[PDB]
């Protein structure tokens, strides 16, 4: 059985979908898990009353949105259950897991119960013939065509650099960090209450994140630009409400490199990248200086890479050529690299048959991921 | 309309609808990034031959 | 087995009644409790000592009319029975309490004790097989067919901004202000003494209502149209006399937007609806202007919604597209929507079963209506 | 200045006033902002036309009582000025701003704009030399003598546990929330309409508040006591008009733990306290379990803290010994603690020299108010 392989982008920030060979992820939508905030009495509301998809994508303040992916790690598997049921929706795919080769992705260092649980679903409820839960930076290696390289990722509450070389077992040098825009936008809600902007809902948070993705730049100088006089850009809400900003628009992404703003003890992912460089060797370091990849949808900012490049230069060694390759569509690029790997038929060794999962499971996971 | 004629307790000259007036990314170009495109078909068929 | 229900559209001031599936409430007359005021003498002098309809119009200043519906909230339950008996009679129903299912209308958030009192009537004195009583706004929405909709409607001594959306129970946003045209007629009585007219009878009040619903409207400018010199429209009294009017006719509904004239700390129900909008969600608020539903015979006036349009223009910010929907049968829109639900088999799940009321009552009543 | 330092008891609902060294706040009064609802055409009536004190605390329905602290966040400013002029009234002070050191208290995360307004007031209108603006829970720690503790405030529309440890700046760990009994009493006005009580005035709301502060409590068993039926004890109006109390007395304050009764998603601030616990550390958590403070007027209910004890018992794990501390003088704890801090020599460095502070802008004490 070799039908078209399912490309399952396991997007923590924004989940994406489609099959291999498709040069564009057909279905793309975030981590939102809704069901109505209110209670409908008269008919006129839609049916299912746990909505994810266009209904949720058109009724924000109506559905009680939730998120199981605590730092991209789903806790409410039930949400994923319904999501995967929605994967074969009449709008979506209308097919079977049984009917297709399936491919999964995974940010490393997650607790084994996560991918084990997911595989339980896909081999018990769903019944995939052959599958595998790959990593996520390899997708970017396909998108770049590279083999050697540092790959930064960006979900919603997860961001980390992945130093790679031709797919080699370097997990100590390879890093993982679970922090991103989720709490940055929550910190933006903090800014809101800091200056009287009354905002607390999840749908309200969606609006906040939309404007965050919209009205938030990155000033290269941290305090030299942070201590300036702000114009407080009056963002007129989608409803029409005029709302100023302040330096907060670039202050909140500094937290990603100034974790002490929230009080977290960290270094800045670029410093962790430097630690990965230290974990690598002098010859391989230069390659990584030349090979850096920024990916993930949360990386989208104004003055983003120039600032981070400058910060790296502030911490880089003597005149070593720092080079960051970049995919223009960091959201797409991931799913598309996964589409490449799914369309790669050498996966025969790399997959996991259903029977094998029934026999071992965890052992089959490790022995096939290593 | 026929029901509007039927019952007596019905007002007339009613434009029932009254509406108001009506009228009718940037960092992919950022200098310091080495932003690359892919054309996955070519590189895919290229690396596709890597029977590993 | 059940029978054909009777779509009975009540209200704070006017009751409408017809069977299921009909297009016209065949039995319409206002809500009033009349009974004689004089010493009966000769033979043939109509006994019953409570008279409604042709007898009421026939003996206007001869029958003491009562209105126990304290803004719809009635207190002469015994007389309510008799009103229904008048309907039960060969005049209107020609049937029994058990011969047909009943349909009835309910204003929002009234004291449950009243409802329960009516249930005592309907299932002990009267014996309804099955019934259900709910929001008139919902019925009006059935008539419009809309599901997403802010229903602005007013009874006769009750005003109520009802922001609804696909049957969603949003009682926090949903409001009601139990004051309307009954008091505007009382305010017209105030105008009567202001021009020296002691026409305080209930029949005199009916004459006041006739001219009220007859000669009044909403001038869009308040004092630009009020402070000028009037013509004092010589309204020819039906008696054969004539009384002038002046600006008073359009000055009286200004109180509906300016409750300070009567000395009331309301806001002009349109503003209360704006607050209801403020209790909703930002972009959904935009849709509420599109989801504008207007009703109420009390609201049936020239430039009514137009003045209200200007009001909201002076209240709502830009990017607001009001979409008024006020037919010529807003009274019957509730009755016709009741006929729609009467044509719906959803009532089988939405009834008030006699048996369960006999078993529990109050708790079962709220379990039936909620 | 070498005088008695003023301790502003800037209470949300009840904004009292006083000095340092004293144990009783000089004058106690709420956020009432009255202006007569009529016109004294007859000479010989009472002056003022703005009422703070027994003038309003004696006549309520005659005056358009107002309240600008939108969950503590005051919107009026001119009225506040006049309130502070009244602070210097004959009965009140007969002193000068220059003549006395003044200390202001505030809720955390308030807008800087309010402090700017206060600077304008006490530096342009008033001229306090020694003016400092502070927090409110620190005051409670002064009164209790504790340094480590979970301080739960209880205002009219502001309640939030403040987990402190020796004054350590834990803004991320510490949680602020602006909601309390205001809309609970208003929700009881909703109950009033559901029980037939036509009340719409803030004065009427104050009478309901007299019931709130008087005939209300927290039933530790939520539905075990809610699903039952009380005898609905009767409350007497200022006239003495008999009005039943009902189950509402404990049903309405459940919204404080069940915020979805109003529809607003929240937790019941004890769970937010648990979130603060999560932000804290394991054994330091135990200290704060043993260190919980209950201040604010709205804490006064039967089984209040005991019900919350049961809540955390249903939340905290096993062998978790928790201890609360609810001083009898909840609001005064803040006032007396302000008297304590205002009576300090180190406290002289807390404020900034008046004129220079005006020249320093506001950001200086904005950075120094932590
Ligand atoms: N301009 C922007 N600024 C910040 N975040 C953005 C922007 N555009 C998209 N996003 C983010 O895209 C992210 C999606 O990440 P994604 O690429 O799907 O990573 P993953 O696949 O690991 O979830 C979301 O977290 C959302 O915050
Ligand atoms: N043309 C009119 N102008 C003003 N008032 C009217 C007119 N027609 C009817 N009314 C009054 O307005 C009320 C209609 O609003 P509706 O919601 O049907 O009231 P109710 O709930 O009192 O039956 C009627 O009770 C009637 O007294
Ligand atoms: N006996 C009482 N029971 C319940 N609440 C009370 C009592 N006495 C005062 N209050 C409440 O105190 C609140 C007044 O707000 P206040 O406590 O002054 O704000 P802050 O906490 O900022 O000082 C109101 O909620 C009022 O109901």
């Amino acid at each position: 059985i070799a039908n078209q392989p399912v490309v399952i982008d396991n997007g923590s920030g924004v989940i994406k979908a489609g099959f291999a060979g498709d040069q564009i992820p057909k279905y793309c939508f975030p981590n939102y898990v809704g069901r109505p905030k209110h209670v409908r009495v008269m008919a006129g509301a839609l049916e299912g009353d746990i909505f994810i998809g266009p209904k949720a994508e058109e009724h924000r303040g109506l559905l009680s949105i939730r998120y199981p992916m605590e730092h991209g790690i789903v806790k409410d598997w039930n949400d994923m259950e319904r999501i995967w049921q929605y994967v074969y929706s009449k709008d979506q795919l209308q097919t079977f897991s049984e009917e297709h080769p399936v491919l999964l992705t995974e940010a490393p260092l997650n607790p084994r119960k996560n991918r084990e649980r997911a595989a339980e679903v896909f081999f018990e409820t769903f019944n995939v013939p052959a599958l595998f839960i790959s990593m996520q930076a390899v997708l970017s290696l396909y998108a770049t065509g590279r083999t050697t390289g540092v790959v930064l990722d960006s979900g919603d509450g997860v961001t980390h650099a992945v130093p790679i070389y031709e797919g080699f077992a370097m997990p100590h040098s390879i890093m993982r960090i679970d922090i991103a825009g989720r709490d940055v936008s929550r910190f933006l809600r903090l800014y809101l209450r800091k200056e009287g902007y009354d905002f607390h809902s999840s749908s309200e948070f969606e609006i906040v994140k939309a404007i965050k993705e919209r009205a938030c730049y990155l000033s290269i100088n941290p305090q030299k630009d942070e201590t300036l006089e702000t114009e407080k850009a009056q963002y007129y809400l989608p409803d029409g409400s005029t709302i100023e900003i302040g330096p907060s628009r670039f202050r909140a992404p500094e937290l990603l490199f100034r974790p002490d703003l929230i009080g977290e003890e960290s270094e800045g992912i670029h410093e962790v990248l430097v630690f990965a460089i230290q974990k690598s060797d002098m010859d391989l370091r230069r390659t990584l200086f030349s090979n850096i990849v920024l990916s993930g949808g949360s990386t989208l900012f104004k003055g983003f890479g120039d600032r981070l490049l400058s910060e790296v230069k502030k911490l880089a060694p003597k005149d070593v050529k720092i080079r960051i390759s970049a995919p223009q569509e960091r959201l797409y690029s991931t799913w598309i690299g996964g589409s490449i790997l799914a369309s790669l038929d050498t996966f025969k060794k790399m997959w996991v048959s259903k029977k094998e999962y029934e026999e071992d499971g965890a052992r089959s996971i490790h022995r096939k991921t290593f | 309309d026929p029901k509007y004629a039927d019952l007596p307790g019905i007002a007339r000259n009613e434009p029932d609808v009254y509406e108001t007036s009506d009228l009718p990314q940037e960092e992919l170009t950022s200098t310091s990034v080495e932003h690359i495109i892919v054309n996955p078909n070519a590189a895919y068929d290229k690396f596709k031959d890597k029977r590993v």
